[PDB]
C-alpha cells in the first residue's frame, strides 16, 4: 500500500529527504537511546508498515538503554517525547 | 553511517578483462555499505526477518546484526569473446545497483 | 575463517518479552545466514553477477568490502497477536524463516 | 538449466557434499593461492554457469598470486593443477 504518511526526520532521515521530512506507509517514530560511550541521543524518522510491531514494541533490555514510540498522524513524532528506561541496580540483569 | 549505495566504476582494464570484453571499456556498478540500526527505516527495504534479527541482535549480540545490500538490480548488455572466440552480444542480468537494504 | 551459510535461531517471544502481544506461537525458528564470501564464490552460494563482480574488485581495491552473506529465500509464519482493541488477530507474517542464503 | 557436471570439492565444499564432490551447471575449478607468509595452499569445487566467466579469467595483480584454472567434463578438476603467475 502506498505511503499516505509524512513524518519529520532527524538521524534516521533518507538521503533524499527534502527539509528533514519522509513518507511513509506504517509509522512515525522517536527514539531515545544511549550510544555505546553512554551518551544520550535522539533521533526520528519514518517505519515502514511491515515489521512495525516488532520495532514500535521493542525488546525491554537490549544492551543499550533505549525507548522507542511511535505514531501515525502527519507530522505526529514531533509530539513524541520518549523516556530512557529506569536503571536496573544490581550486578545481574 | 547506515545503509546506502555509493558509487563504484568498475574500469575493464583494472581487472584486465581488458581482453576478452570488447565493449563497454567499464561501467557504473555501485555498491552498499554501512550500518543496520534499530530501528530499521522505510527506506532501508527490510525484510521481517531482519526487524527480527535486529532485535535479537540488540539482546544477544552473537547474532549478527543485518547487512546491508542491494535490493534491485539491473541489466546491462557487453560485447564480449567466448571459448570460440566468437564477439558475441549477450546481456548481462544483476550487474548494477538501483538501490540497497538491510537483509 | 568459515563461508557463507545458514545457521540456527530460535526465537523465543517470552525470552524476548513479546509474549504479552504475540498469543501464538511461543517463538519459532528463524534461522540466519553468516560466513565469508570468498574468491571464487562457490556454486552452493548463489551469488549474483554484481556480488561476484564485487568480490574480484575487492581482492585489487580492499576498500570495496566484499559481497554478504544474506537469505536468498525466505518463507512465512501465522500468528496470533494483540488488537489495539484487545483483540486477537491472525495474520500470515511474510519473510519470517530463513531458508538459504547466500552471497550479494 | 539443471546441474549436469560433476566435480571435485576441497576448501569450497557445499555441506552436502558427496564424498567430497559437488554438482554444477557451470565449471569445476581449482585453484592456487599464497598468503603473505609464502606459504601455498590448494582449493577445488563448483562454479556455477551465470557469472562464471568473470570467475574463471585471470585477473592480473590481486592484493596476492592466484591461479585458477576451469574445465566443463565430469571431475575433470582432478586433473587441473594450476601455477601461480611468474
Amino acid at each position: 500500500t502506498l505511503p499516505f504518511l509524512k513524518c519529520y526526520c532527524s538521524g534516521h532521515c533518507p538521503d533524499d529527504a527534502i527539509n528533514n521530512t519522509c513518507i511513509t506507509n506504517g509509522h512515525c517514530f522517536a527514539i531515545i537511546e544511549e550510544d555505546d560511550q553512554g551518551e544520550t541521543t535522539l533521533a526520528s524518522g519514518c517505519m515502514k508498515y511491515e515489521g512495525s510491531d516488532f520495532q514500535c514494541r521493542d525488546t525491554p533490555i537490549p544492551h543499550q538503554r533505549r525507548s522507542i514510540e511511535c505514531c501515525r498522524t502527519n507530522l505526529c513524532n514531533q509530539y513524541l517525547q520518549p523516556t530512557l528506561p529506569p536503571v536496573v541496580i544490581g550486578p545481574f540483569f | 553511517s547506515s545503509c546506502k549505495r555509493h558509487p563504484l566504476y568498475v574500469d575493464f582494464s583494472d581487472v584486465g578483462w581488458n581482453d576478452w570484453i570488447v565493449a563497454p571499456p567499464g561501467y557504473h556498478a555501485f555498491y552498499c555499505h554501512g550500518e543496520c540500526p534499530f530501528p530499521l527505516a522505510d527506506h532501508l527495504n527490510s525484510t521481517n526477518h531482519a526487524i527480527v534479527q535486529t532485535l535479537v541482535n540488540s539482546v544477544n549480540s552473537k547474532i549478527p546484526k543485518a547487512c546491508c545490500v542491494p535490493t534491485e538490480l539491473s541489466a546491462i548488455s557487453m560485447l564480449y569473446l567466448d571459448e570460440n572466440e566468437k564477439v558475441v552480444l549477450k546481456n548481462y542480468q544483476d550487474m548494477v545497483v538501483e538501490g540497497c537494504g538491510c537483509r
